[PDB]
RNA sequence: CGUCGUAGUCCGGAUUGGAGUCUGCAACUCGACUCCAUGAAGUCGGAAUCGCUAGUAAUCGUGGAUCAGAAUGCCACGGUG
RNA sequence: UGCCUGGCGGCCGUAGCGCGGUGGUCCCACCUGACCCCAUGCCGAACUCAGAAGUGAAACGCCGUAGCGCCGAUGGUAGUGUGGGGUCUCCCCAUGCGAGAGUAGGGAACUGCCAGGCAU
RNA sequence: UCCUCCUAAAGAGUAACGGAGGAGCACGAAGGUUGGCUAAUCCUGGUCGGACAUCAGGAGGUUAGUGCAAUGGCAUAAGCCAGCUUGACUGCGAGCGUGACGGCGCGAGCAGGUGCGAAAGCAGGUCAUAGUGAUCCGGUGGUUCUGAAUGGAAGGGCCAUC
RNA sequence: ACUUACCAACCCGAUGCAAACUGCGAAUACCGGAGAAUGUUAUCACGGGAGACACACGGCGGGUGCUAACGUCCGUC
RNA sequence: ACUAUG
RNA sequence: CGCGGGGUGGAGCAGCUGGUAGCUCGUCGGGCUCAUAACCCGAAGGUCGUCGGUUCAAAUCCGGCCCCCGCAACCA
């Protein structure tokens, strides 16, 4: 349905991402959670991309 | 619903868990006269020391029985007698009452004197 | 102050004899005293819910809880949880200070007035009156009235019967039919 | 329409019966609600799974206000 | 002709009919009509069979009306090589054992009773007896 | 000469309530006029359509016949124009 | 050792709901007040704190009552495992198990740990 | 193809062009946690207000609610409302269940690092059961791997993902 | 404002029916443990080699059909 | 821009 | 029966994507004419076949019942 595919991309620049779902239409402000990047070991920042 | 049952219905979570978990707790008992506390046993019948603004010893001390510097005396009270028996860990039950002014002080009193939780 | 201080000394003692209760305590007592402006074209604009609001503002003396709809239902047209209506509850001082305000200046102001209905009790013991107008009252400046709106007034007492109410009002002297 | 259709058969029930004897992890009832709670270490999982926490004997009771079905355990 | 006003379902299972019959006194009335085998009334066989007693009592009387047909019943039409689906709902049954009162009466005299049940009973595919009232 | 200020108003007077006056054997059905109160419609009228060439149209009052009483009609008279 | 109250339980309607009676020295409840801790999508109603003039009316607790709930045999009936038989859509015989409904009847719970108060 | 009920004979499973209905999604809150709260419906009174709208009280006891079928659950609420937040974390996993296999499901507990709570604790999405698609080919990011004489690079691998 | 021989929700009493109703509830079967006797190890695991995957009738429990069929589709012997 | 009938 | 479409002022039609009923003719009232027709002006009128569901709300989504069309009803 009219429910897309997001990167969430860490703030420290290890391209490591995560990928979830977002309606466009509802919500057009950028998505911006805290979450564990695996690669420097910390939580982090994570901002919106495209897929 | 008159306010016991009510009281009681808020308390029955925290006290389903803490038999599954198999714990000692501090039941504390507020009125607005006075204020008691019970360390009841693992298994949930049988109590192993207690104390109240009823019991004399501290009535005898005190202003008046139902207030934050009574409560801070009670709490005071369970765990110098509790460390006698050896009872360290215990599980702060609030039984329904908010952690707020007079229950609060009990547990800070009972913290200070060294019963751990 | 004055009907509270009138109700502990006068009343208390003056419904024991009519009544005969055995304890102090049976005697009927005021708990509260309940406005509304059941608004209804707040689905319109939301400036008649503010104009709503800050007249109960005035009258009573303490800010209105905006009520939203139980349900949706289609002949008024209206969305669950849109505002329309507001109210205020009134207790201990503000309560009293209101009820001599009713009793004294504003059921006098009200046009056309042959009493009130004392039939308008509810079944056990509590009384509800229109108001047609909000001008009635002296805090809601006249010349600033945008639009002339009316009103609830619900006194809900511990009493077991209308009869016991309508002694208790009585004995405030309310003016009944 | 018409029909035709069903789904598959989600092989839910009682594994384990009272007096068996069962290993930590060991699922004990698969089942849609609770028409069995957990008791003495007994994990209810997400899907309302029960299952062992510790070794021991499996024992079915009725406790409580509402005649509720508990599984509980002997741990040997 | 009797027939449920709503269901839940249309269609129903054919199932089977054994074992003896609840509704085995006459409560209702004086004298009653008693099945003593077993077989399914249609609903047509039922008001057959009353308007065979009511015309005879000349409208005496009272009579109750004890089984009511709420099973339905299916027939494929006339060639339907068998399969695609069960079919239409043409008609409605009660299941009746033996032992079930169907039919009772009273104001009226034993004389008579006894000739309306009889004029019921040519109408109905199953046997029956006539039978009064016991005081328990 | 004063006053009202563009408002359904100190515009408009319909309608209804109350109380009267007079004529008349008699004002219920159904008279006119007075007083107090009440204060509708109406903000210049669609298609269409009428009258008038000078003391005319427009507008303002006055009188008469009929008639106990009952004229916004009818017949007549002058004013302004 | 007895009587009374509070808290935590076991037990889960023989334990509950109603109806009637009764308790305030302590306990408990309502109750008095609110600048402060805290609180109301308005409100000291609730939650909270500071209290102790009044009251057991409400609430709660105790006692009584078979009005409603609740429990409930024995026998018989229904069903049915194995073997056998029929007039075989449904039944019967040998044998083992044996309901539900109902009937008599029972029933106004029983029981533990700790605290406090009155009597002895 | 998938989900729910019945058929299905009181464990599981069990056919028919047998009887009934649903899905091919939604939600950064409709997830997490701490604290609090308790429904439908009907009756009586009350400005405009009427059978139906906000207010008060009483009866009633979940007849309600649960994003959506059905079933099983749900008051310790899994239902409703507020505060603070991102555990809708990364590495794993004793042991179970369920499939012919491919696979699918439950999982205490260990390590790292978070959130809520005074604390005991709870949190690896949603009350549960649908909301889906093997391999090949190719694309985008990352990488202590590889790199056909040697140094690079192209391509290949591994991890993430379309 | 008044009378009603007309339909009559809910509650009350008596009375039936249900695959997709249940405040009840067997027999059997199934899972687990302990104990004799008995059975040519009949259980399980790992290798080599298959065949077979059109079944039929009879009894019992059901669906479908007309409780039609030497009919049809499951269960169990 | 007009128009048909009795 | 198998499949599909349609029932809307008096007539023929549009509106069917849930919250709003239009178009041409006819009817009614007024004008023009000696009168009628044409022509000019003004006003009304629709249980959306029927029963029942779903939703806060149904012409509209969904089911049954009734009528009306169209297509199919074959190989022996």
């Amino acid at each position: 349905g009219i429910r897309e595919k997001i990167k969430l991309v860490s703030s420290a620049g290890t391209g490591h991402f995560y990928t979830t779902t977002k309606n466009k239409r509802t919500k057009p402000e950028k998505l911006e959670l805290k979450k564990f990047d695996p690669v420097v070991r910390q939580h982090v920042i994570y901002k919106e991309a495209k897929i | 619903m008159d306010k016991k049952s009510a009281r009681i219905r808020r308390a029955t979570r925290a006290r389903r868990k803490l038999q599954e978990l198999g714990a000692t707790r501090l039941v504390v008992h507020r009125t607005p006269r006075h204020i008691y506390a019970q360390v009841i046993a693992p298994n949930g019948s049988e109590v192993l020391v207690a104390a109240s603004t009823v019991e004399k010893a501290i009535a005898e001390q005190l202003k008046y029985t139902g207030n934050k510097d009574a409560a801070a005396a009670v709490g005071k009270a369970v765990a110098e007698r509790a460390l006698e028996k050896g009872i360290k860990d215990v599980s702060f039950d609030r039984s329904g009452f908010q952690y707020h002014g007079r229950v609060q002080a009990l547990a800070d009193a009972a913290r200070e004197a060294g019963l751990q939780f | 102050a004055k009907l509270h201080d009138y109700y502990k000394d006068e009343v208390v003692k003056k419904l024991m004899t009519e009544f005969n209760y055995n304890s102090v305590m049976q005697v009927p007592r005021v708990e509260k005293i309940t406005l509304n402006m059941g608004v209804g074209e707040a689905i319109a604009d939301k400036k008649l819910l503010d104009n709503a609001a800050a007249d109960l503002a005035a009258i009573s003396g303490q800010k209105p809880l905006i009520t939203k709809a139980r349900k949706s239902v289609a002949g008024f047209k209206i969305r669950q949880g849109y505002p329309i209506g507001c109210k205020v509850t009134l207790r201990g001082e503000r309560m009293w200070e209101f009820f001599e305000r009713l009793i004294t200046i504003a059921v006098p102001r009200i046009r056309d007035f042959r009493g009130l209905s004392a039939k308008s009790f509810d079944g056990r013991g509590n009384y509800s009156m229109g108001v047609r107008e909000q001008i009635i009252f002296p805090e809601i400046d006249y010349d600033k009235v945008d639009r002339v709106r009316g009103l609830d007034i619900t006194i809900t007492t511990t009493a077991k019967s209308d009869e016991e109410g309508r002694a208790l009002l009585a004995a405030f002297d309310f003016p009944f039919r | 329409t018409r029909n035709g259709r069903d789904s598959e058969a989600k092989r839910l029930g009682v594994k384990r019966f009272g007096g068996e004897s069962v290993l930590a992890g060991s699922i004990i009832v698969r089942q849609r609600g609770t028409k069995f709670h957990a008791g003495a270490n007994v994990g209810c999982g997400r899907d309302h799974t029960l299952f062992a926490k510790a070794d021991g004997k499996v024992k079915f009771e009725v406790k409580g206000p509402k005649n509720r079905k508990f599984i509980s355990i002997e741990a040997e | 002709m009797l027939q449920p006003k709503r269901t839940k379902f249309r269609k129903m299972h054919k199932g089977r009919n054994r074992g003896l019959a609840q509704g085995t006194d006459v409560s209702f009335g004086s004298f009653g009509l008693k099945a003593v085998g077993r077989g399914r009334l249609t609903a047509r066989q039922i008001e057959a069979a009353r308007r065979a007693m009511t015309r005879a009592v000349k409208r005496q009387g009272k009579i109750w009306i004890r089984v009511f047909p709420d099973k339905p019943i299916t027939e494929k039409p006339l060639a339907v090589r068998m399969g695609k689906g069960k079919g239409n709902v043409e008609y409605w049954v009660a299941l009746i054992q033996p032992g079930k009162v169907l039919y009772e009466m009273d104001g009226v005299p034993e004389e008579l009773a006894r000739e309306a049940f009889k004029l019921a009973a040519a109408k109905l595919p199953i046997k029956t007896t006539f039978v009064t009232k016991t005081v328990m």
